[PDB]
């Protein structure tokens, strides 16, 4: 393979599990016991950034559904986005900045900080049911921190 | 009009309030919201006396019953774009016994050995009590917990469960009495508890590119392999001379691998390997190295490239 990749899963601090609101968003909320397939499996790929060591450069797409959360201005403000990309050509090791996180770890604590836009990070409303947003106030009351489950079963 | 779906059918329990808030995205705007009633009919009232009722643009249930649970819309159509919302809900009775029904549950996961959070789902309507979420009693398997916070702490909606355990894995049940009209309703979700494997951190070892030296022929190629024994969430790449291998260099180039050991996941190898296709003269003077990294640390492994002995 020529770029080290593997499938995750990622809930919020806050329990709230991800899921497609229509193809080309995301949302965050609790999921019943019955539900639980309704969650989006990533495929972090290890994508060569700057890696000062107490980072670590990732890219994030959805399985084999073809989309990559990106990063780009709209309105002047920095934004997360899903975008397709060319599945022969994806993923790739040397990602362009927008699909690029940092993917920091403090107490067991997933933060993903865009290597585009620092100081901005995946993040989702204490709200049930709201899309998976960027957020630049970290601790507004908005939620960057997540927990990661690896789909090795 | 069109139509929109929403095929997550939230189960709430009968003999309590609940709000039904209709799911807009970026675009909601305050002045389109209305619900209807099953097989389309009128504005499923519109006086907060009432029971199945819509108010500040959400649809209450004062005290729900098992009759509720069916398919309701909401529509949003503030200039033309019309499409009506499908909703689809449902409401149960509480098992013989139990204090709650397994088809309301939500799965919530903690690793052991660690203070973790339980979060008491879709709160945030009862919420508005002064902004004020109100206060939770918890239960796991319908008895009470003691929120001392030596065992378990109890803030907002959440329950801290402190050094989580096998021993914590049960149904637990959160509740609140919510003031709507004076009159107070109850609220409940249960959670099922799962414990997680505790979270040990490991720096990987990196078995092969020991600090060494090779021989190799100025034209050839040849391929160098780093083997590391760590966790699969663990990486191994090589760098040389300060730099990592591009994606577009000509001659060097990279192919991951990784094999979990079936016997102790923490001891599984990554395996990654250059392929240089053209040995260059620059590769002599500095070595090619190998780094194990993770959350917690690298590792760091050359390999030194020398002409063959006369």
């Amino acid at each position: 393979a020529p770029v080290r990749s593997l499938n995750c899963t990622l809930r919020d601090s806050q329990q709230k599990s991800l899921v497609m609101s229509g193809p080309y968003e995301l949302k965050a909320l609790h999921l019943q016991g019955q539900d639980m397939e309704q969650q989006v499996v990533f495929s972090m790929s290890f994508v060569q950034g700057e890696e000062s060591n107490d980072k670590i450069p990732v890219a994030l797409g959805l399985k084999e559904k073809n989309l990559y959360l990106s990063c780009v201005l709209k309105d002047d403000k920095p934004t997360l986005q899903l975008e397709s990309v060319d599945p022969k050509n994806y993923p790739k090791k040397k990602m362009e900045k927008r699909f690029v996180f940092n993917k920091i770890e403090i107490n067991n604590k997933l933060e993903f900080e865009s290597a585009q836009f620092p100081n901005w990070y995946i993040s989702t409303s204490q709200a049930e049911n709201m899309p998976v947003f960027l957020g630049g106030t970290k601790g507004g009351q908005d939620i960057t921190d997540f927990t990661m489950q690896f789909v090795s079963s | 009009c069109k139509e929109r779906e929403e095929k997550i059918i939230l189960v709430s329990s009968a003999n309590e309030i609940d709000v039904r808030p209709c799911p807009l995205n970026p675009n909601e705007h305050k002045g389109t919201i209305t619900w209807y009633k099953d097989d389309s009919k009128t504005p499923v009232s519109t006086e907060q006396a009432s029971r199945i009722h819509q108010h500040k643009e959400k649809l209450w249930f004062v005290p729900a019953k098992v009759e509720d649970s069916g398919h309701y819309y909401c529509v949003v159509r503030n200039s033309s774009y019309c499409l009506r919302i499908k909703i689809s809900a449902k409401f149960v009775e509480n098992e013989p016994n139990l204090c709650y029904n397994a088809q309301a549950i939500f799965k919530q996961k903690l690793p052991v050995a660690g203070d973790g959070g339980l979060v008491c789902p879709y709160m945030e309507f009862f919420k508005n009590e002064n902004n004020e979420l109100p206060k939770l009693q918890w239960y796991k398997d319908c008895k009470p917990l003691l929120l001392d916070n030596i065992h378990f702490s109890g803030v907002k909606d959440r329950l801290i469960v402190m050094n989580v355990a096998e021993k914590h894995r049960g149904n637990y049940t959160c509740h609140a009495s919510y003031t709507y009209l004076g009159k107070q309703y109850p609220i409940t979700r249960v959670i099922e508890f799962i414990t997680l494997e505790e979270n040990k951190p490991t720096r990987p070892v990196i078995v092969s590119p020991a600090n060494e030296t090779m021989e190799v022929d100025l034209g050839s190629q040849i391929q160098l392999i780093c083997n590391v024994t760590g966790q699969l969430s663990d990486i191994a790449y090589w760098k040389w001379n300060g730099s990592v291998i591009d994606e577009d260099d000509p001659v060097l180039g990279e192919d991951y691998y990784s094999v979990e050991n079936p016997a102790n996941k923490r001891r599984s190898t990554l395996i990654t390997v250059l392929n240089i296709s053209e040995i260059e003269s620059r590769f002599y003077k500095h070595p090619f190295t190998c780094f194990a990294k993770n959350t917690h640390g690298i590792d760091a492994a050359y390999i030194q490239l020398i002409y063959p002995v006369t």
